[PDB]
């Protein structure tokens, strides 16, 4: 019975908290990203994961406890909010899911500059039309400083940039301090609109060929 | 048996909530019922500005955020059985559709 | 830092070695006389004794105090 | 501490009666429209919440 | 069988937890009449305490019983830290011991039940 | 920390029979929203069981989030009695 601008508020700031959730619950799990739909005494949950049977667990355990503590957590009726659990397409054109391979590389004790040369190339043969990682913190000294790998097309002021361009940050707690790493992704413009964009840039022109 | 169906339809995307406005209005015109609308209501642009540091150094700057919603209001002359029919088809996420009567 | 007073010390309950012991009284038929009051209220239940103090009679579960002149 | 002093003092309004969803802090705190965010919190969350940035 | 029965049903109701242990709490959970028998070690050096352990059974007519070693009645009272290795160390002496619910029907209860009457 | 035996019992109850609990990062609540017993009290048991790995503790937005695990499982069927065909609901 609240008004609209604090319903839709509420909805936001509800989709916030559900995504900071999920990823601190689904760090090592991997996780893309979630979408909530709003049905009819029905709301959808859909988390995207690369790795979508350790979200499940064993004949769906963890998921089911998922839903039961957002439930619990979020005021929801019983046997209102479901979840589940989706590939994720092109894993290689997602930025959070290539952010959080880094930090995985990282973790283990890979070279900076060998996982992140990886993760370009990775990227590329996925399709993107270019990428962009930047690795910052405390590297091989108490002195810290930046490292930046680039391959491809970029571009970075405009609008088209909220649509051509996928971003990500992400933190790695490491032994002397925090590394801070930025995956950055360009797309490609999709027709059909699944792996891409489906617009032009707007500074294309394409003349069709006569007859 | 017949009665003016309010149907109030709330989104932040102006596309989809065109759409489904246009797929309830073809809807009811192929039931041969009569609609009124859709009224487009003045859009509501909730605003906050916020200043960009995290802390109070350098130029004050600030950033304007804005959450724009769209509301349309669809009447339609024809029973309770009849709407819930056609609110029944498929509805976009991002859509609030309300149905009430006067 | 500098402290002034000289260090408070928490209270610690006084150990009784049995404090049952003394709120009933055994005779030689074997009839047990209790030697203290019991509370009648009816949380606290039968088998709850009241404090004899000097002034009055205390009960330690519900509190209830009875002043006796 | 005593349950009469502990924590005893009234706290129905003022900047001590309310904190950041987010991050608890009592700060700078928008309430418009009940975000209940931390101006820090909100510029981080905004474009989950679905603020855009037109001019 | 009567001690093996009386160290089952001792060890069922630690599990249910409807038991009691010590005078100071052993008086008062007869007094309350929802003790259902009374156990008592005979090592004991305060004749005071026996006697007012028997009178107080005898007087709110509950079933008693009689246990040679109070280590033995404080081991089967659970009053021990259980080593994967064996048998529980650290173990206290327990005097007396009351029980306020059986949580279930067992063989040894029946045992007890035959042998007290 | 002292707790209340009934104070346990319906907590380790409620974690059984649910597998999973929230509580908001408040201490000074009256009534923990799920459970009757103040929150300090399901926050701070909830702590001891995680740190001998009966759950797993998940923090996020200011407030708790707490999953059994089998050692979990097996405490509270052994401490609460129940029979081992009873199980969490989420199983
Ligand atoms: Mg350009
Ligand atoms: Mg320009
Ligand atoms: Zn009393
Ligand atoms: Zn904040």
């Amino acid at each position: 019975q609240i008004s609209k601008k604090r319903k839709f508020v509420a909805d936001g700031v509800f989709f916030a908290e559900l995504n900071e959730v999920l990823t601190r619950e689904l760090a090592e799990d991997g996780y893309s990203g979630v979408e909530v739909r709003v049905t009819p005494v029905r709301t959808e949950i859909i988390i995207r994961a690369t790795r979508t049977q350790n979200v499940l667990g064993e004949k769906g355990r963890r998921i089911r406890e998922l839903t039961s503590v957002v439930q619990k957590r979020f005021k929801f009726k019983e046997n209102s909010v479901e979840l589940y659990a989706e590939k994720v397409n092109n894993r290689g054109l997602c930025a959070v899911a290539q952010a959080e391979s880094l930090r995985y590389k990282l973790l283990g004790g890979l070279a900076v500059r060998r996982a992140c040369y990886g993760v370009l190339r990775f990227i590329m043969e996925s399709g993107a039309k270019g990428c962009e990682v930047i690795v910052s913190g405390k590297l091989r000294a108490q002195r810290a400083k930046s490292m930046k790998f680039k391959d491809g097309y970029m571009i970075s002021s405009g609008q088209p940039v909220k649509e051509y361009i996928d971003s990500a940050v992400r933190h790695i707690l490491m032994r002397q301090g925090v590394l801070g790493i930025k995956v950055k992704i360009m797309l490609d413009w999709d027709p059909k609109g699944k792996q891409g964009p489906t617009t032009p840039l707007p500074d294309l022109v394409t003349i069709h060929s006569p007859k | 048996q017949i009665h003016k169906i309010r149907i109030t339809l709330s989104s932040k995307n102006v596309k989809n909530l065109e759409k489904v406005c246009a797929d309830l209005v073809r809807g009811a015109k192929d039931k041969r019922l009569r609609v009124k609308g859709p009224v487009r209501m003045p859009t509501k642009v909730l605003n906050i500005t916020t200043r960009k540091s995290p802390c109070g150094e350098g130029t004050n700057t600030w950033d304007r955020f804005e959450l724009r919603v769209h509301k349309r209001v669809i009447d339609l002359f024809s029973s309770a059985d009849v709407v819930k029919q056609i609110t029944s088809i498929t509805i976009e996420p991002g859509v609030e559709v309300e149905v009430t009567i006067a | 830092k500098t402290y002034t007073k000289p260090k408070k010390i928490k209270h610690k309950k006084k150990k009784v070695k049995l404090a049952v012991l003394q709120f009933y009284k055994v005779d030689d038929s074997g009839k047990v006389q209790r030697l203290r009051k019991e509370c009648p209220n009816a949380e606290c239940g039968a088998g709850t004794f009241m404090a004899n103090h000097f002034d009055r009679h205390y009960c330690g579960k519900c509190g209830l105090t009875y002043v006796y002149q | 501490g005593h349950s009469n002093i502990w924590n005893a003092h009234p706290k129905n309004y003022g900047p001590g009666s309310r904190t950041c969803r987010v991050c608890g802090n009592p700060h700078a705190i928008i309430r418009k429209y009940g975000l209940m965010c931390c101006r820090q919190c909100f510029r981080s969350n905004a474009k989950e919440i679905g603020f855009i940035k037109y001019r | 069988d009567i001690m093996t029965a009386l160290q089952l049903v001792l060890k069922k109701s630690k599990a249910h937890g409807g038991l009691a242990r010590g005078l100071h709490e052993g008086a008062k959970v007869i007094e309350k009449h929802a003790a259902q028998l009374c156990v008592l070690a005979e090592d004991c050096d305060q004749p005071d305490y026996v006697k007012l352990v028997k009178a107080l059974c005898a007087d709110h007519n509950v079933s008693l019983i009689t246990v040679p070693n109070a280590k033995t009645l404080g081991e089967w009272a659970g009053l021990c830290k259980i080593d994967s290795e064996g048998k529980a160390r650290k173990v206290v002496g327990c005097g007396c011991v009351v029980v306020k619910d059986y949580g279930e029907e067992t063989e040894g209860l029946h045992i007890v039940q035959e042998y007290v009457k | 920390m002292i707790i209340s035996e009934k104070n346990r019992r319906e907590i380790s109850k409620y974690l059984f029979q649910e597998g999973v609990c929230y509580a908001k990062k408040d201490y000074n609540l009256a009534k923990h929203p799920l459970i009757d017993v103040p929150n300090l009290q399901v926050i701070k048991l909830m702590q001891s069981f995680k740190s001998k790995e009966y759950v797993r503790e998940t923090f996020a937005w200011m407030h708790y989030y707490w999953y059994l695990t089998n050692d979990g499982i097996e405490f509270l069927r052994t401490y609460l009695n129940l029979p081992s065909e009873i199980v969490p609901a989420t199983l």
